[PDB]
């Protein structure tokens, strides 16, 4: 009918802006913190792509209901 | 440039299968998978060549790779930094081989039998990374191997993550088993959404103008998926990490 | 499906047995013995 | 009626949005705090964790309900 | 007419939405301030825990909405 | 119908969503000061509790409605 | 019909997450500035108290409405 | 028809949807600005004012939009 | 189940023979006038509560309006002080005080709007009286270009009286509308101190009226 | 029908919290310019209203097309 | 019939959401910027010229888009 | 009914929202910078040019795609 | 009908909005640190390469799923 | 009936205000 | 029967309000008493 | 199909294109391994 499209639609748009001023400020702090010294930057480093991670996997969420959706 | 002809249509779908079922059900995803195995372990059997301290002779590079990969372990943690370095390495190089030959001549295309009939030519490609068993699996096995670490460096305290954070009112308790639980479906779900979409553009993105639009499309599309191997290779140790701090 | 997973998580258990047998492990000793001589 | 695959897109994307740039303002608030102090380093961190843990648990309320009305 | 569906999913993901980014910027504050001053746990991390039970609760209720399209 | 379900989820979604949100910002501002002296605690902790008052009070306009739709 | 039952619901909802926001924002601000200076605690609340002048208002702008609109 | 209802419902509904939050920044910046300098006072006041009504205008504009489609 | 109502009513028309919010207004007024009898008549140099009344809300909003805007809080102090001492003490009399609308055998309408209207006379009459043509300043005047919206800033003042009295009937209005909605589900207040949350809530709207009459009046002076 | 008020209601609703919240962005940054340097307002009194002017020559694209809607 | 109508005011509408918070950000930013110090006048406001060249563009864009769905 | 004309308003409009909040941020981090010092001077031009490209690319999107449902 | 276009419409546009504001802050973020020790220019430039990245990733995301509704 | 409640309580005032002017000196 | 579910709410929340409220408001009362002091 | 050769064509040209940067890469990480390796001595 359709309507099954514009969910799917929904879905992903909803799932996009979701993580992207999430990761967007995520590796902001992240370069802030590098900046600020360069020693502790790869326990830093390491912290910052499990917060990456679960933004991803919110996003990833969105993505596959839409596919499951259309199959 | 132009793009006069080539755009001639596009085509999808979630999976391929492949030959072989009948000794034993093969799908093209297994073929894939066999094929990057053997990739990989030639890499190694090259790599290892002599073995006599031979500086660079590619095997450098390798060894370079695998230090990369055992130094940014250490910084992680440093409690399994040995017996799961191996299970780790497992990911690294084999996510990447399958986020790799996705740029192949006629990735999408290989296995067609042929846009006249079409009849059983069943793509013998599936790449394995683009395939939500292996992915499913994959994750299964981290999940796994992130339970039984936790259980056996520090199993009660691993019931005690949760059951024992604050028995007192609530607790971490049924909060973050229950995020893990989904952190696992979630490692499935993040390799099954990823590779399949990089797929996804180069079937359909170049289906309209295939000159330059495919070429950077897949340059971050490569960029992604050495970055998902990497992000997956790290989330398993910082999952094995958080469950034994 | 399920058996095509059990398949493909077989198939990742070899191919992890598989290097860790050689893959990476050779790499380790050598890897072991380099810092070892780096004393 | 499509009504059905509507409900889980929104459901699954306006539960997905909020705890995105939650994540995002959680980890980018510990990277400064810890670039500028990494003494506390876990200490903090957990504090870091259970935060992850309260926004995932709404994560998981609006991934839940999708997948309720999706079956 | 099936707009139930369609109701419980916006109630419980537009009512998450909310204090997932809520849970964030608390656990910001509070993990920067921690970085300034950690011994303060006691009171300040208590006025997290007070800040974080207005929270989600606001978000419960919402939850109860989606069990009154079980009613 | 279901409409008028449709109604009470939309309206409890756009009460929550605001002071779900608001409370936050309150907290961090609140925790922030405290991070920087905790001397002015009480005084803090009082706008602090005023903040959280009227955003309650938001959540309330935005909550009442939903049995109000009940009726 | 429920249409505007439903848009009851638009009237009261909506209108309170730029309100909800500003009431964080408002206080966050006030009690950063009297932890930075306590001596200007006077004016501080007055210039804290002007703004929920303003800012409810807009709330029960959209709350009247929802009345008018409602009988 | 409630349309017309419907209309009016959601333009008020985004007319004050937020005024308080942008004037939520200018209370902020005016409370932390009087705190870094408490001299200067009255030309920040009248800025302050300024873009008050500049702010609120939007919203007026909303509201006497809503009143002449609802009457 | 839910039975609220509204109950509004025109001032201009004679009060009708119920005459709820004249009611309430009424007993308002008898329980601050027993207030002040008690104070006044039983007053003493150094009075403990019944001094308290006047020493920590009147001196207090005094000191305040002085700090906010001297001189000019003089000039106008029983503007706001007619502001305060009443519409919180007709909330705590609305405040379901025994009958509380049920089973007895502010809100008002046209009663805020008026006050809106008597606030407007504070610009009316005293607003820019410093001045005179104070109200046509910044105004498409010369500088006009900058000031273009300083009319519409005039007729912001224009709907900032209205808008408070539309603040005057919400808040109390809802604080009725959820302990009707607390008495026909979830009875005996809320899990929330349901009571308790709305006191305050009014209490706190008729400080920020009369502090925001009394930001209008400084905003007026200059 | 009813949907030209709904065009109305577009024009006045979207459109309005943008600008009118960028006017608030652009002020309060001035206001902690010049609290930290007031001998540069006169310039600030050049870069406040030209700015201000341009967020609301998005706005008034907003308000009069609506007018145009009304006819 | 009235779609074509309302496709105007969600066009403008969502063309002046983005570019009016742009040029919120760009004022304030460059007013406090040259807060800061002088001397670097002329590049500040050649880079607020491109901020707002570039804010009006897609302001356009979205003016001219209605303006050809007009006819 | 014209179910392109609301295609393609929505379609330029939440293509032409995102680039405005983006560039203002962009350039207000770059200048804050060059104000602190001109030391980057033309090497800060450069990293903040391409970056902007980038957003335009995807208000690119926000045209062309509507253009195939004008054309 | 045409609501399949408006499904492409609302992915697209929606899908666009969270790496468009992310690779703000992101880039935002970037030159903050090129003004602060510059010298982690190289991490930045790899840094805020990946960042923008994962931002045009979920952008991609949007646009091919917007195509194959188109499709 | 504001204005005669207004006037009382502007006479109980000016009593009050008289009585705390008097504490005051 | 829902005024006798009001009359006890009221009396409920007056009596919470009391029991909370007996030592801080009659602290400040007593210390304004008091801030006359002499 | 037309298809693999578009495919093809584009992957040709990628490779060039990223060898073109990568030569420089490349040499830069032997040259590494190669000065670790003369540190060993």
């Amino acid at each position: 009918e359709g309507l099954n499209l514009v969910a799917t639609a929904l879905a992903v748009g909803l799932g996009a802006i979701g993580p992207g001023v999430g990761i967007g400020i995520i590796v902001s702090g992240a370069v802030q913190a590098i900046g600020r010294n360069p020693e502790i930057e790869n326990r830093v480093v390491t912290y910052m792509f499990i917060g990456i991670a679960f933004t991803e996997a919110l996003a990833i969420f969105g993505l596959v209901i839409a596919f499951l959706i259309g199959f | 440039f132009f793009l006069y002809t080539g755009p001639p249509h596009v085509e999808v779908a979630a999976e391929v299968i492949f030959d072989g079922i009948p000794g034993f059900p093969i799908t093209n995803s297994f073929v894939v998978a066999i094929i990057i195995d053997i990739f990989v372990i030639a890499l190694a059997v090259a790599a290892t060549r002599n073995l006599q301290m031979v500086p660079r002779g590619l095997q450098n590079v390798m060894e370079f790779i695998l230090e990369s990969l055992y130094n940014l372990f250490r910084n992680i943690n440093a409690k399994y930094v040995a017996t799961a370095f191996p299970l780790v390495a497992t990911i690294f190089l084999f996510v990447l081989f399958g986020n790799w030959f996705g740029l192949l001549p006629g990735v999408g295309s290989i296995g067609v039998c042929c846009a006249a009939q079409g009849k059983k030519l069943v793509p013998l490609f599936r790449a394995p990374a683009a395939d939500l068993n292996f992915t499913f699996a994959i994750a299964v096995i981290s999940f796994v191997f992130i339970e039984y670490w936790g259980f056996r460096a520090l199993g009660p305290g691993y019931l005690k993550k949760f059951f024992n954070t604050n028995g007192i009112m609530s607790f971490v308790g049924i909060i973050e088993f229950i995020s893990e639980l989904v952190k696992p479906f979630a490692l499935a779900f993040r390799l099954f959404g990823n590779i399949f979409a990089g797929e996804v553009l180069l079937v359909v993105m170049a289906f309209l103008v295939p000159l330059l639009l495919p070429l950077p499309f897949y340059g971050f599309e490569v960029f992604v998926g050495f970055i998902q191997a990497l992000i997956f290779a790290l989330l398993t140790y910082a999952f094995l990490n958080i469950a034994v701090t | 499906n399920p058996t095509l997973f059990i398949a493909q998580l077989i198939n990742f258990l070899l191919l992890i047995f598989i290097l860790r047998a050689l893959l990476y492990r050779p790499v380790m000793n050598l890897l072991n013995e380099r810092t070892r001589r780096i004393e």
